[PDB]
């Protein structure tokens, strides 16, 4: 019975916070990547012309 | 009449040696061929005119095509004759239709209403969806979209919407106004063929954009649609209901010709004015002090990757006065409508229910069930974390509501109509599940008249 | 005739001429002295600006630049069909014999059909006759297989005043109408814009299954004719042969196969395996009723671009002539790679990672092209394009934005899985991830004309394959010991689908083809079954005793699928011997 | 913080915490198995 | 677009009344304080925003709708007249001046809105009033600013917003307080500011 | 030195098996003569020394007709050249090839000609000699920077991630200057070698490159930091045309059957290593602890052979059996049991 | 700008001792070689440059100061001439050139500082010397090249450096390396680099640290994370490499009569590496007692070998034969325990190896197995 509740402490853990805080950080990076990548081909063709 | 075509870049072309030009005013080049192509007009500078051609700018010959400019921004002929008809995304007959003779001609972009004018949204709608009427009800004058997604069936409860519609007590004096945009063959057959079939077509007018359609038409449809609906709504005393789907298609097309102008990318990579853009079409929506008649919008939207911050259904859910949420969790169950009535809101719903709007007992019901169901499906999710002999009774009494709830109370078919009498007593019939002393929502007066 | 050109700028890829003032919008050009494929792009009063899609080294000011009079088109005549071009249209088979190299030469400029070609023309229409539009003057056996027939070109309307049977080539005027602008005189050819669709009178709903012979296809994931299917095409999974049985099996008459820049050692195989495919019907070669594309990677920017839609274009045109057509591109992936990089060229704003904002547009432009449609024309006749196309994702992930504007606009997903290929199950097609918005009206179709409840079974099949993948999962955790003798009838009832319907040898003499109606009766027979033990569980009798029991007849139902076609009978007849063997052990 | 790096090397743990989610899961359910039959026999 | 002069801005240390519970207990707003209201869509925002409108010791509130919806003016113009304090039996309506440029209105017209506003408040806050200005949604300002910023082809900020948008938030903000007011009297007055935020 | 485009179908298809003698090559990834097959590494892997080892070792099977290599070497520095020039003098290489070495400090525009200068020799030597010619050219990330100084100072502005638009068609026109001609008798096969950026297979130059080229062969930093040499993973691994060279006459009949069974006990053995891991020694069976020792074995024996070991097709073979035949029979299912009775110790 | 001309460049194939434990043993550079450490700020940018700089055999010292503070460059000048080789009886000043633009400092000098610095060790390269150059910090030059890009509005490349950066970078390492010098004697000499890198944030993807990568053969890492838990040298060792390992290798085997047990140290640190990938996303509950072995292995890697306190008197500095021993020691500890719980209650003599002035390190091999 302890096993069982030490195994299911550590399923748990992983199911609702570890998981969760990695799809949550890569959805976030991969937008912020996003915008810069934008942002930075927009200053560019301002550049351009200049 | 210039034949001073200067500049030809893309879509975009200048055009010099003019006078009297103005922003936004409708363009027609001829070209060395005899073909005819529309345009407007981006930008006026002294002699000079930057327009867009809506079809686009391939196989124009700058020297010998020449330039009309019509004196006046894009236009829709209004007439009363339009319920029943079929347009394209520029208010072209699209049926073969007999000749269609105007009253006038408007802006297509509309006045605003003076907010000192406006009526607030008041009296009800039926739309023959239970978890539309009674738990998130539509009210004449509301702008109450749908959210769906990729797959999910919202063509299915909009056309369902669109015939089913209806204001009581008051006859013969109710339109659909039905805007397609950017939607393949196949789907506007499915819209045309349902219209039809069931005879829905002789209450509506449609205008149906398609995804090969031009860009620019596929921005100008629920322009066109609104046009035609104001005109019957305010001018002619109508209640009308604008659906219009898929208005994800809309805002990629706001996106192709915002990048055309090359202006700088917002949030995501949508024009920095996406809200205000939005807006102008959906505040079209309400009511107005003195006037009979009404403009109400439903605007369906497929989330993409189902995400609601995204910034489609985000703005717009920041702009209409509530929204529908469709599910894969529900859809997958074979409920249909799939609506999921938790995350579901209706703002001015209490300016549609009650006393000789719905009946009595329609706000206390409403509290109950959706209380009711929340605590049910929380029991549901408790069962599936800690196991079924996790709970009390009565947590599995709640369960079992939750069950019924959403497949005999929301699951009502896309060609089954529910009178709003009909909902109600439906509604009590899953509360008579519950004990009465769990009841807590609803006063004694009510549970003694109703409760079966 | 049309004003010639002379270079101002020479800069990479980007070509500036002046007195290029009656030339237009889109028009293709020859640069330089060398002639090389360049397009106008922009016009600034006499400049045009031009981007060249060959080395442009070597090139200098002063230089002429000649356009074309007109955008990308393509010729369409008798000489097109079994003939080979790049994406522009260049007779590949012409260039070999012509130039007598290996290469294709900046600035060899070819015509894309044979202009010296003697072909016999048979008139069909007597003269005096009122015509237009897609109106069959007469016919022209092109083939061995094809009939290509001489249609009144678009914007031609009038009287036929003089026109007879003869010998002539693609140049000779064959017909002369007198129309509304005075005499007019016709040839067997005709040109079109590849960017532009050839015109029809009625766009109508496809509804008719294709028949692909391919029985997971058929069955649970059906394309109708004018349909259209998106296909992902991970390395061995068998995209290649599930295509060339789709091109040779499927009823349809023409098959147009674009390659829209693909690696070249992977083009060679398509070049060389294609011919080798046989028909059917007459035991000739697919090439006798089949005209392809071929771009590899190293092909210009343009032909890349361009290979969809100059494909299209050629199946529009048969279709016109109340042809059936399949349209078969691989990979589309590829083929939008040249669009992106066309964005970067013209320094546009970019859309989703760095593909053009109008890529779901094109996308659009393409599939709306596809379809069912009546051909103008006083006959009205019907013609179809029905359209099966790869995509090719970096990850091999759906969402990207290729994949994904595809599947906005297409009707049915066909998902190859690689993990099937390595289990060994063929076609490697996915029966949980795959879909058809075709099944519904297929079903209505199919229970008509076979006068059965078709469509009540496939949704059962379905039905016990959906379940199947809840019920693994058990296995793979509590253990087969462990499950329901209905839960355990259950997985061999799916075991069954798998193994005795969905699996198909292409290579295998008979199941290589299964028609409609074998189709039926094989999925009956392993229904019944099925449908018979479960009968047999609710009246006593245990699981394994039915499975020891019925040893023969499960054999017979695994032989079906080598059943011929002329003794469909002897599937029929497994129906009579599962009743009876399970009856008996229900007895015994 | 947000580098390409981070997000290959993220995208890599989120894979590994899936398939240790799944395995952690299967162990408890095999305890559980094992557990019932000693549990009836000490009641 | 310039502050009215006063002769000192003072320490907002009086909490003002809201009467309501998580507002007054946990998070309270003081007499010259400003007080952000960020949230999505759908939470409740325009209850709150009245209810402060409603139930604030103030003496004048200074209501602007910018860039929102024209049925929430109008709710406000129906609603207002009807909510009578039982002891002077004046509506608030009657100690309200509000402001309206709705989302579909003219775009440069939001900034106007905003500026209307705050100047109309320190006019009052002059005669040694205590004044509140809601501006619901200052984000709808901020979108005006950037509007007009791609049309003069600034180079962009944060977000497409422009480089100052910093500073013009900084100085309205800043317009707020309690004060000591021109005049020999040294009379005092506060301008309380609530400010709706619509983050994406 | 621009070339002219190969009309797609006057190519012949690859048919000859090329023993690298490197093992996870020849036998899980084939090259074929005719093909393009890259090698993706990274900074500080030693593609250096894996690039010396295939130019040494390459060969066709019979044939007379010996191998002319031509190397180009792009913007690497002098310490590397030298190590290259070096390794082809000291084994007697030097006298099949012919090499142009450009270095990290020369202009940028001399690195955009050497790819250019060597393939123009290649399809000379091959096209008009009939001379075969294997091709190798590192590195190539370094020709693509070049072309982003040129386009800066062109003022162009960049594609996808700071790199032309057209730098497929610049790729492409590169890579597609490769292999047989109907008619001829010489043939040009190409092995670009580049580093990934950040070690990211999506960057613009590894993920065009793969649209381009025949498959790629991956070296990677958890293999080099374990000592694997050299450090090749098979599972990312691939190349598109290797069932054209393998089999029967080509190299050997359990060939192709003993590449399908590696593949899949090295990818249950490192599943294995990883349910140990989490679940403990306990939770393994007993063919669990097999698999997790094959997976170990696989990666220091057959994958590490070292930088100057030369395996025959039939010594990589063998090797493969030893190492299969510490799984039961009843686990090698991909083998039918006509070929496993036959080879199987 | 111009280099100092030579006759021949030759392969840097000796080895540099640098007396820093981690690098002359796991990532070594040789004489000739070309290093660079990468670090985030607070990282120990400076006493790893100090270290090497006051340590190495080299003949001469060129030390640039290149956009960075001022104090460092004044503590240079305070320290070095009090550091006496007792071999000698003179200082490391000595044979010290001290180049000083700093941060405030005009911005266009930092290229200047970085030529100016190259240019005077090729000149005593030229006598036939071995050179150290320092550059601190390479950074700062690359922002002066993309400064002066944005000012003549020049096409930017990756975060506004210009589209030369890699070119440029590679023309000032192509300068360091090993020769044979111009003149009849035909004299051996070399240049070897260590710069400083300073990626925002020790963001390692960022263009300066890249390019640089590309022409460098030698790669210390600094670890933000290691510097927090007060590891010093901050050196990640999974991240770091050097391209002269093999080489090296084959030199010290030879010398010492080691490249085996280099390659096991690096393949234990890569496993607890690969272990702790798990044991981060699941604990360390269910580890078996060879893979707690394997983390004690490597936690005395670390701690007992990794860890150099540049402050110590002793420690500041390790011979190769103080290495090889200590090495020894630790692996023969993971070797005879191999061969849990119950051995690792019956390593201080270990863990104080590094303070030992050679036999009572030698000895400890013996206790071990005993």
């Amino acid at each position: 019975a302890e096993e069982i509740e030490k195994t299911r402490r550590r399923v748990n853990a992983l199911e609702y916070m570890t998981i969760p805080q990695l799809e949550e950080t890569i959805y976030y990076i991969k937008m912020k990547l996003e915008e810069n990548e934008r942002a930075e081909v927009t200053r560019l063709i301002k550049v351009k012309n200049m | 009449e210039y034949r001073t075509i200067k500049e030809v870049v893309g879509p975009l072309m200048a055009v010099e040696k003019v006078s009297g030009v103005k922003y936004e005013e409708l363009i027609e080049v001829r070209m060395q061929n005899g073909e005819i192509r529309r345009g407007q007009v981006l930008e006026v500078q002294e002699d000079k005119a930057m327009v867009q051609i809506f079809e686009g700018t391939s196989g124009i010959n700058l020297k010998n095509s020449s330039v009309r400019f019509l004196g006046h921004p894009l236009q829709l002929g209004v007439s009363e004759d339009m319920i029943g008809r079929v347009f394209d995304g520029l208010g072209r007959p699209k049926d073969n239709g007999p000749e269609i003779l105007p009253e006038k001609y408007l802006d297509i972009n509309g006045e605003v209403i003076n907010p000192i004018a406006r009526d607030y949204p008041d009296e009800f709608i039926q739309t023959g969806i239970s978890a539309i009427d009674h738990l998130n009800t539509l009210v004449r004058g509301q702008k109450l979209p749908v959210f769906s997604g990729s797959g999910l069936p919202h063509k299915e409860l909009a056309a369902q919407i669109a015939r089913q519609a209806t204001v009581l007590d008051s006859s013969d004096d109710f339109a659909v106004v039905f805007a397609a945009i950017g939607i393949t063959f196949e789907e506007a057959e499915f819209f045309m063929e349902d219209f039809r079939q069931t005879g829905a077509i002789d209450r509506s007018v449609m205008f149906m954009n398609l995804a090969n359609d031009p860009a620019i038409e596929r921005i100008a449809t629920p322009r066109m649609a609104l046009t035609a609906a104001e005109y019957l709504a305010y001018e002619k005393g109508m209640h009308v209901l604008v659906i219009m789907t898929d208005m994800t298609n809309y805002a990629e097309a706001l996106r192709e010709i915002s990048a055309a102008r090359r202006e700088v990318p917002g949030r995501r990579g949508y024009p920095g004015y996406l809200y205000t853009n939005l807006a102008t079409l959906f505040e079209r929506a309400g009511r107005i002090r003195g006037l009979k008649g009404s403009v109400t919008q439903i605007p369906i939207l497929t989330m993409p990757e189902d995400d609601k911050t995204h910034p489609i259904p985000d703005l717009t859910g920041y702009i209409t006065e509530g929204q529908i949420i469709l599910t894969r969790e529900l859809y997958k169950s074979g409920i249909q409508p799939p609506i999921d009535v938790l995350p579901s809101l209706s703002r001015l719903k209490d300016k549609g229910t009650g006393a000789g709007k719905t009946r009595e007992d329609h706000a206390a019901t409403m509290n109950q069930l959706f209380a009711a169901y929340a605590q049910g499906k929380q029991a549901k999710e408790l069962a599936v974390v800690l196991g079924e002999s996790a709970l009390s009774d009565i947590d599995k009494i709640y369960a079992k509501f939750a069950e019924r709830f959403e497949n005999e109370y929301v699951n009502q078919g896309f060609y089954t109509n529910r009178t709003i009498t009909e909902t109600l007593d439906l509604g009590w019939e899953l509360l008579a599940m519950l004990p009465r002393t769990e009841l807590k929502r609803i006063k004694d007066d009510l549970l003694d008249k109703y409760l079966p | 005739g049309m004003q010639i050109g002379k270079i101002i700028k020479v800069s990479g890829p980007l070509v500036m001429a002046e007195n290029m003032s009656e030339a237009s919008i889109q028009d293709m050009c020859l640069v330089g002295d060398l002639g090389v494929i360049g397009e106008i792009i922009e016009m600034r009063q006499d400049v045009a600006s031009i981007q060249v899609y060959e080395e442009t080294s070597g090139i200098g000011p002063g230089e002429p630049v000649r356009s074309t009079g007109e955008a990308l088109s393509v010729e369409l005549g008798p000489g097109i069909i079994s003939q080979m071009f790049d994406g522009i249209q260049r007779p590949l088979d012409t260039f070999m014999e012509v130039t007598q190299s290996n290469f294709l030469g900046r600035g060899v400029q070819l015509p894309a059909l044979d202009h010296e070609k003697q072909w016999w023309f048979e008139a069909t229409i007597e003269e005096g006759t009122e015509v237009s539009a897609g109106d069959i003057i007469g016919y022209v056996d092109e083939t061995k297989i094809i009939q290509h027939k001489i249609m009144v070109p678009n914007g031609i309307k009038g009287t036929v005043q003089k026109i007879e049977s003869g010998s002539f080539t693609i140049d000779d005027p064959i017909c002369v109408i007198e129309t509304e602008q005075g005499l007019k005189e016709l040839t067997m050819m005709q040109k079109w814009p590849v960017r532009r669709g050839r015109p029809i009178k009625q766009k109508l709903n496809p509804d008719v299954p294709m028949i692909t012979g391919q029985r997971v296809i058929d069955t649970f994931f059906p394309v109708t004719k004018g349909g259209a299917a998106a296909v992902p095409g991970p390395f061995g999974a068998g995209k290649t042969v599930v295509q060339h049985q789709i091109a040779k099996w499927s009823d349809v008459d023409l098959v147009v196969y674009v390659g829209c820049g693909e690696r070249g050692n992977e083009m060679t195989d398509v070049v060389n395996e294609f011919p080798e495919l046989i028909d059917p019907n007459t035991g000739e070669s697919l090439m006798e009723r089949t005209v392809l594309i071929a771009n590899t990677s190293n092909m210009p920017v343009a032909a890349r671009e361009a290979s969809i839609y100059t494909g299209i274009t050629i199946a529009e045109y048969f279709r016109d002539m109340g042809y059936d057509v399949a349209i078969m591109a691989d990979s589309t992936s590829r083929w939008a790679e040249a669009l992106r990089e066309m964005s970067g060229r013209l320094e546009e704003m970019p859309g989703d990672e760095g593909y053009p904002a109008y890529l779901g547009s094109r996308l659009a432009e393409y599939y709306e092209r596809s379809g069912r449609v009546i051909a103008l024309g006083s006959d009205q006749r019907e013609g179809s394009i029905t359209a099966i196309s790869a995509v090719s994702p970096s990850g091999g992930d759906i969402s990207e934005p290729v994949t994904q504007n595809t599947l906005r606009v297409v009707k049915v997903f066909w998902g190859l899985d690689s993990s099937l290929a390595q289990k060994r199950h063929f076609p490697s097609i996915n029966w949980i991830q795959s879909y058809s918005l075709y099944s519904t009206e297929v079903g209505r179709y199919m229970d008509q004309i076979l006068q059965q409840d078709w469509s009540d079974m496939v949704t059962e099949g379905m039905r016990i394959l959906q379940e199947e993948e809840q019920l693994n999962e058990i296995v793979r955790l509590v253990g087969i010991d462990s499950l329901s003798d209905n839960d355990r009838l259950t997985l061999e009832v799916a075991k069954s689908i798998r193994e005795d319907y969905l699996q198909q040898n292409a290579f295998d003499d008979v199941d290589t083809f299964t028609s409609r109606e074998k189709q039926f009766n094989m999925l009956k027979v392993i229904l019944t079954f099925g449908k018979e033990a479960r009968k047999a569980l609710s009246l006593g009798a245990y699981f394994n005793e039915i499975m020891e029991g019925t040893v023969a007849v499960r054999e017979r139902i695994s032989r079906s699928k080598y059943i011929p076609e002329e003794e469909l009978a002897k599937i029929s007849s497994i129906n009579e011997e599962i009743k009876e063997t399970i009856q008996l052990i229900v007895s015994e | 913080n947000p580098t390409r790096m981070e997000l290959t090397r993220l995208k890599k743990q989120l894979t590994t915490a899936t398939r240790g989610h799944k395995l952690l899961k299967d162990k408890q359910d095999e305890l559980m198995r094992q557990f019932i039959l000693l549990i009836r026999k000490n009641n």
